Parts: structure tokens; C-alpha cells; sequence
């Protein structure tokens, strides 16, 4: 669970970072789709899951759109992401296993958008983070 | 990978002792239940709202008993699964869209059912073959998933 | 999160069954390091490291002390849990991927001994509990 | 094992401009950083209560190179990268005892600390590329952990 440590890092990244969350997701959901093919067995309805189509690209929005709000309340995500935990639960029933797919995949992305602000330091509590999130998601799956 | 003679054999006995129609529904109902998501592939059965309901539905024993034959395959071709499951794959894959990550599920639950079915004939060393066994199907049946 | 109903269920599970669990942790061990020797890097210390050694017999012992202690902080698993975490975060750096494991095994030991009373119910309970003690024993990592 | 002709360019390309001195040691402190259980055999190489102290540390950047050219051999084998790290497979395991999963969270951080580098070249498709070779090799060095 987050220090305040962690709490601390995560906004200032995000304050740092959190201005390009659009552009963030939609190449982070390019990534996933791309290195992860088998993920796209989520997106078959889409008209076509083409890399970074524009569908993707939205998306990406509002991926990254649950990333900040899960920013706001990092303090308690359980609470803080249960409509997500919910849309992605009952109605989607995505496995957990992509969350952390995603995950990595989001790493990356900031990772090449801007390694003077990824410290290692400013990873592990990113990264500790993301898990936090990845198990507020799961919060309503069984 | 190899085989040694011992986990040939444990094997062999294992899927031959059981009981494919019994231990088939179990373990795809434990599934559904424990890890819900994979219910998911399971859409129209009807009653799949409670628990209790997936145990007494029709349309998960039947793809519970399925799966244990498909594994016949492999005890069959120990040394080809990959090409024995190939077409299973991209049935799975690009129609079933069954997630992946659903397969070690699945493979964790044929254990635990099959454990509770063997008691202490379910030594460590059968569970080492058995889930040896599961894990290259499990690979192989997430393989072409493009 | 581990509910209302969850947290009966395991208790209800610990109630039964707990009279073995010395019994349990012997061979959730003696599994764990056979079906995955890799983790004997750990244990490679021990004087004796197959099942049927002594201090397997032991330690089996312990872990599911540690597991009656988790029944009873279940309210709140992390505090319960801090000097176990700090243990193997801290002093021994076991890998977190390695509570996966003993857990399946412990999973499997229960479901041998006790087929009739792990329900598909209880075990849905257990096994969210059983992360659920995973991510306590993982506070103390970074 | 199958390699498309697209990946071993890629694996080449990035093998070929890639920075053995800096990456290393930058991809073994973030590791041990953001994954601080495997510093359990690279302990008393000084402070490792410190990030700055670790990045920092001789005895660190120096295995981190090791790492980085322990990589390379399997660059030129592509098609049998199993036999060639067999050896070092066998040496971390019996020799070192490290945890397989450990090679997870390096290989990790090598691909994020890659790609701070190549920035925007580093494309899904080069992601995908350096990620199975990575993959393939864990196999590799955790092959026998027996
Ligand atoms: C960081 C974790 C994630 C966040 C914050 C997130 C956020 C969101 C949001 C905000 C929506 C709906 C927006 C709206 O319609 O107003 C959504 C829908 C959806 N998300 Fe995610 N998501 C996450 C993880 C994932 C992952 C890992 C997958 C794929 C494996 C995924 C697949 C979907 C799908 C399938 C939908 C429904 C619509 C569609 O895609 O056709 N989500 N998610
Ligand atoms: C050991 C792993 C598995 C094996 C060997 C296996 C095998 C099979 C086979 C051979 C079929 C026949 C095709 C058909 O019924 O149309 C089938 C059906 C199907 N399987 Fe799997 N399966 C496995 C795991 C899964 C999982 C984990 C899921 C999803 C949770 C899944 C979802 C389905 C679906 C939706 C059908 C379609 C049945 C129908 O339409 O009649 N399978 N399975
Ligand atoms: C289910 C999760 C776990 C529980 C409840 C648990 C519990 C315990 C307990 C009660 C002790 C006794 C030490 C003491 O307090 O003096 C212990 C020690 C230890 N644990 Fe675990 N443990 C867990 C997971 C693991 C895993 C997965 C590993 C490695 C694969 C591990 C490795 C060790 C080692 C090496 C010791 C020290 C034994 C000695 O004193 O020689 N633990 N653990
Ligand atoms: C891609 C994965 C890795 C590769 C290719 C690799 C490669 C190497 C190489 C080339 C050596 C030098 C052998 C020698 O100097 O005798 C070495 C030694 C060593 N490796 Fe790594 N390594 C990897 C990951 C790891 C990890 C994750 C750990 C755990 C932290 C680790 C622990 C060690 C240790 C402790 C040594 C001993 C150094 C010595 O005494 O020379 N390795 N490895």
C-alpha cells in the first residue's frame, strides 16, 4: 500500500506528466494491442482494432482519464474506482491479467515520453501505484 | 520439453483413473465461480446467477467433460502437443476469443478437483507430472492468438 | 477486498478444518519445493530438504500458524501482518511471486484433506484471502 | 523457435546501438530499486539503503555490463539461445541461488530503461521484438532449476 512516500511521487510525476494523459494512453493502448495481441479479444466489436486508431485513441482518453482521477484518490482507490471496477467487472468481465499488461505497457509509454522525470525512484512508487489500481479494478469481480 | 518415464506414467494413470464426465463439470464449474470473469465465454446458459446455478447448468458440464477428451490428445502425442492443439488455438483464439490467461485457471482448477478426488493418491510428485502436463497444454493452447 | 461474507466463509473453513493445520502446512511445504524447486533457493539452508525432513515437518507447523494469525487480523491483514512482512520483505527477500505458490499448494493440500467441506464457495473466499495475505506479507518490500 | 526476419533486424538494430555502460548500470539500480528483494545477492556492495548511493555503486554497474553482454551471446544464437545460456542457466541456480522470477523484473527493467533511451524509436513493434527476445532467454537462465 502507498506511503505518503509514494503519494507524494505519484502527483508530482502526474503534476508533471499529467498534461499529455491523452497521448499517453492511446500509445500505451497501441503498445498493448500491439505486444500483447491477445488482448484485443476485448475490442472484436470494434469496427477495426487497428494500431492507434482513433476508437483506440479516444479510448486512450479515457484510460489515462482513469488514471488521473485514480491520481485525486490515490488516498483510497477501493472507493475511489468501483463505477471502473464495475464497468470492467460485471460487464465486461476483463481478466485482471491485462491490468497489469496495461500496466507495464503505461511504464513504457511515460518511460519514452519522459525519462528525465521517470527516475528509478519516481518507478517504484509510479509502479507500486498502478498495482493499487490494478486491484481497486478487481475490487468487484468475485 | 522432455518427459521422464515416471511422469509418462503418472500420466497415463491419472487420465486413466479418472472419471472425464465427473471430474469435467466440477472443475469448469469450480471456474466460473472462483474466478468469474471466465464466464464470460459462457454467455446464453440461462441460469449462471448464483453459484449454485453454474454447478446445475447443462452448457458448462459439457464443455467440462470436452475439455478433459482434449486432453486425451496429449496424453496421446506427449511429445506433439503444440501442433496437437493447434487448430484448438485459433478456435479459441479468433472465434471463442477466449482470453489466454483463462487457461492456467482452468488447468489450477483440474488440479484442485482432482485432488479433492485422490486424496493422498495425490501425492507431490503426481501433482509435479500432472501440472507439467497442464502448463504445455496450457502454452500450446495459447499459442495462436495473433 | 475480502467481505462480509467472505470473511465467514473463512472462518467458517478455519473453523473445521484448523485442527489440522500443522497436518496441512507439512505438506503444502513438502509440494511447494518439489512441484517448484526453484524455490529452493530459500530453504537450501536446511539440513534437510525433502519432504518427510524434520524441519519441514516443522516450519509446515509455522506457516500455518501464520495462517491462524491471518484468520485473526482478517479485519485487517496488513497490521496483523507486519512483523511477517518485514521477515520476508526485509531479512529473507523471498519474492512475492513465490506466495502464489505455496498458496496453490495450500489450495490443493486443503482440497485433498478437506474435499467435502472446500466448497467452490469457500474456496472462491480462501482464495481471495489468501492474496489478500500475500499483499499483507508484501508491505514491508519498498 | 520461430523469428521472423523483421525481429532479428530489430534485436540487431537495438543490440547495435545501445550503449553497454550506460543502460547496465541504470537497469540493474533500477531493479534493484523498484524490485528491492533482488538485491539479496548484491547486498554488501555498499549503502544500499540509497538510490543515489546504489545508481552509483561500482560493484553494481559492473554486473549490470555482464547482464548487458550475457545478452549479446544470445544475439548471435538465435536459433539456439537455450544451449547457450544453459551454462549460466546452471550457474545462477546452484551456484548463486537466484530467484527465476528475479529475471522477470530485470529483463523489465532493462526494456524501460531501453526505451528512455530510444525514446520514440522505440516502437510497439520494437517493443514486441525486444520483449520475446527477452522472454525466450528467461526460459534460458531459469531452465535448470531443478
Ligand atoms: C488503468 C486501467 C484502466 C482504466 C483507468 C480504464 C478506464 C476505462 C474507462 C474510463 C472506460 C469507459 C469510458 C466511457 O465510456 O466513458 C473503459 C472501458 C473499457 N475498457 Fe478500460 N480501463 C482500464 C483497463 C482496461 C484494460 C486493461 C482493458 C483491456 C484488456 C480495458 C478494456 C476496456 C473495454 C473493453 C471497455 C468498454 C468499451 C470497449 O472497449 O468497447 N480497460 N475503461
Ligand atoms: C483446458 C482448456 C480448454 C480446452 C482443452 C478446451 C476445449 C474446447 C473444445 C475442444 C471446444 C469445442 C468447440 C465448441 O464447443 O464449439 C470448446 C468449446 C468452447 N470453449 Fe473451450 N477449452 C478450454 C478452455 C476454455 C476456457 C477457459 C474458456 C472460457 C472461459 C473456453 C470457452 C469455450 C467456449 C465459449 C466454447 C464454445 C462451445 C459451443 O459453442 O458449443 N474454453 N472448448
Ligand atoms: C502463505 C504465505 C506465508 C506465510 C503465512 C509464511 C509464514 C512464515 C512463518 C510463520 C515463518 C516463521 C519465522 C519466524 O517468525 O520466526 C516463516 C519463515 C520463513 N518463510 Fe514463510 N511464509 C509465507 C510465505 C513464504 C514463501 C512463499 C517463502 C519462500 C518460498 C517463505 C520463506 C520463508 C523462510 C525461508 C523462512 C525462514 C525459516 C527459518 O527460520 O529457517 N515464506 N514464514
Ligand atoms: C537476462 C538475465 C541474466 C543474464 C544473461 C545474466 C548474465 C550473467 C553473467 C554473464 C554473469 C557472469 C559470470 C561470472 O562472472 O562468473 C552473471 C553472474 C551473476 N549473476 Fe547474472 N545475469 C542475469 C540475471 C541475473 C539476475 C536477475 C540475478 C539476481 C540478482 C543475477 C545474479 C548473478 C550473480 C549473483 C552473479 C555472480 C557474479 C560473479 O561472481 O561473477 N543474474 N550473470
Amino acid at each position: 500500500s502507498l506511503s505518503d512516500k509514494d503519494k507524494a511521487a505519484v502527483r508530482a510525476l502526474w503534476s508533471k506528466i499529467g498534461k499529455s494523459a491523452d497521448a499517453i494512453g492511446n500509445d500505451a493502448l497501441s503498445r498493448m494491442i500491439v505486444v500483447y495481441p491477445q488482448t484485443k479479444t476485448y475490442f472484436s466489436h470494434w469496427p477495426d482494432v487497428t494500431p492507434g486508431s482513433p476508437h483506440i485513441k479516444a479510448h486512450g482518453k479515457k484510460v489515462m482519464g482513469g488514471i488521473a482521477l485514480a491520481v485525486s484518490k490515490i488516498d483510497d482507490l477501493k472507493t475511489g474506482l468501483m463505477e471502473l471496477s464495475e464497468q470492467h467487472a460485471y460487464k465486461l468481465r476483463v481478466d485482471p491479467a491485462n491490468f497489469k499488461i496495461l500496466n507495464h505497457c503505461i511504464l513504457v509509454v511515460i518511460s519514452t515520453m519522459f525519462p528525465k522525470e521517470f527516475t528509478p525512484e519516481a518507478h517504484v512508487s509510479l509502479d507500486k501505484f498502478l498495482s493499487g489500481v490494478a486491484l481497486a479494478l478487481a475490487e468487484r469481480y468475485r | 520439453v522432455e518427459w521422464t518415464d515416471k511422469e509418462r506414467s503418472i500420466i497415463s494413470d491419472i487420465f486413466s483413473h479418472m472419471d472425464y464426465d465427473d471430474i469435467g463439470p466440477k472443475a469448469l464449474s469450480r471456474c466460473l465461480i472462483v474466478y468469474p470473469w471466465t464466464q464470460r465465454h459462457f454467455s446464453g446458459f440461462g441460469n449462471l446467477y448464483n453459484a449454485e446455478a453454474i454447478i446445475g447448468n447443462a452448457n458448462v458440464a459439457a464443455h467440462g467433460i470436452k475439455v478433459l477428451h482434449g486432453l486425451d490428445r496429449g496424453v496421446k502425442n506427449m511429445d506433439n502437443i503444440a501442433a496437437t492443439y493447434a487448430d484448438l488455438s485459433t478456435l479459441h483464439s479468433e472465434k471463442l476469443h477466449v482470453d489466454p490467461d483463462n487457461f492456467k485457471l482452468l488447468s489450477d482448477c483440474i488440479t484442485i478437483v482432482l485432488a479433492a478426488k485422490m486424496g493422498h493418491a495425490f501425492t507431490a510428485e503426481t501433482q509435479g507430472a500432472f501440472q507439467k502436463f497442464l502448463a504445455v497444454v496450457v502454452s500450446a493452447l495459447g499459442k495462436q492468438y495473433h
